[PDB]
């Protein structure tokens, strides 16, 4: 499966990541091709660079 | 955010 981010690739190995854009876009990123770090992702709104 | 992980395999 492949996520809408910029510079992604498709990993689809055991469990991978992903994150939720809150900024307007409401489409799925994978953490690492958004450049998220999942202590962020998951203590504020994650908000695109798009959507910012 | 609204977070997940897809299980594969
Ligand atoms: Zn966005
Ligand atoms: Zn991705």
């Amino acid at each position: 499966s492949v996520c809408a981010a910029q510079n992604c690739q498709r990993p689809c190995k055991d469990k991978v990541d992903w994150v939720q854009c809150d900024g307007g876009c409401d489409e799925w990123f994978h953490q690492v091709c958004v450049g998220v770090s999942p202590e962020m992702a998951e203590n504020e709104d994650y908000i695109c660079i798009n959507c910012a | 955010a609204r977070t997940k992980q897809t299980a594969r395999k």
